[PDB]
């Protein structure tokens, strides 16, 4: 996790043979990249979506 | 908030003014349909409270507005054990009715405790707030925002004779000009992570507002997030 957050958009853990396992926050999953977070409600927390 | 700008409608869809026996006189941050995050400072009485979230202009209607009734207050249990010292400076409320989350009544992001201290360390963070606009003047009609930057904390410590607390950070600039002040309390020091905000700190305290020497004084929120989360749960 120790360069650019393992890749992770959001929260990233260390696991075993330096892998990293990333996640979100609630409102959000784990994109099928393992790494990037989409939008899993409506209105998710802290994003805006009036632009 | 001295010093800062407009927001556009939207732009800040967790902010949430308090209004009671002096009108906007906090803010908050959504937390969820039924909950919102604040000084305890502002809700020290028990006293009447009313939120309005998807707020922007407070002399004007927008029709993105909605307005609900505090049922409970939950100051930390740590608030005022002394005093004066703003120490703990953070309360919940709870809403009479769920709002109704859109585009401009969104809840802010809450992380851990571990990655909500490495998004304020990064060092720059978003005030928002209907506050003074001016040390000693008057409070604002379009909602104000501001980035300030993080304050090592020997320079915090330095810039006053109070106590900076393990709980709080310092952020604001080295000449003054730009600052949270009176009527900001309780709303969002917020940090952006590649497009989704989280809430790290709590607008709470300061010595007069923008003053060159002195910084804006907020909570630590990565030191509550686990309170913040037992007590806002939804079932
Ligand atoms: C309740 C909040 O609106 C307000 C926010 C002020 C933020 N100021 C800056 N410069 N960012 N907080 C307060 O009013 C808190 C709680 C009550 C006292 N207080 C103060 O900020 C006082 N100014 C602290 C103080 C300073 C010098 C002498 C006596 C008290
Ligand atoms: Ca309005």
């Amino acid at each position: 996790c120790n360069i650019k957050n393992g890749r992770c958009e959001q929260f990233c853990k260390n696991s075993a043979d330096n892998k990293v396992v990333c996640s979100c926050t609630e409102g959000y999953r784990l994109a099928e990249n393992q790494k990037s977070c989409e939008p899993a409600v409506p209105f998710p927390c802290g994003r805006v979506s009036v632009s | 908030v001295v010093g800062g700008e407009d927001a556009k409608p939207g732009q800040f869809p967790w902010q949430v003014v308090l209004n009671g026996k002096v009108d906007a006189f906090c803010g908050g941050s959504i937390v969820n349909e039924k909950w919102i995050v604040t000084a305890a400072h502002c809700v020290e009485t028990g006293v009447k409270i009313t939120v309005v979230a998807g707020e922007h202009n407070i002399e004007e209607t927008e029709h993105t507005e909605q307005k609900r009734n505090v049922i409970r207050i939950i100051p930390h249990h740590n608030y005022n054990a002394a005093i004066n010292t703003y120490n703990h400076d953070i309360a919940l409320l709870e809403l009479d009715e769920p709002l109704v989350l859109n585009s401009y009544v969104t809840p802010i992001c809450i992380a851990d405790k571990e990655y909500t201290n490495i998004f304020l360390k990064f060092g720059s963070g978003y005030v928002s707030g209907w506050g003074r606009v001016f040390h000693k003047g008057r409070s604002a009609l379009v909602l104000q925002y501001l980035r300030v930057p993080l304050v090592d904390r020997a320079t915090c410590l330095r810039s006053t004779k109070f106590t900076i607390y393990n709980n709080m950070f310092c952020a604001g600039f080295h000449e003054g000009g730009r600052d949270s002040c009176q009527g900001d309390s309780g709303g969002p020091h917020v940090t952006e992570v590649e497009g989704t905000s989280f809430l790290t700190g709590i607008i709470s305290w300061g010595e007069e507002c923008a003053m060159k020497g002195k910084y804006g004084i907020y909570t630590k929120v990565s030191r509550y997030v686990n309170w913040i989360k037992e007590k806002t749960k939804l079932t």
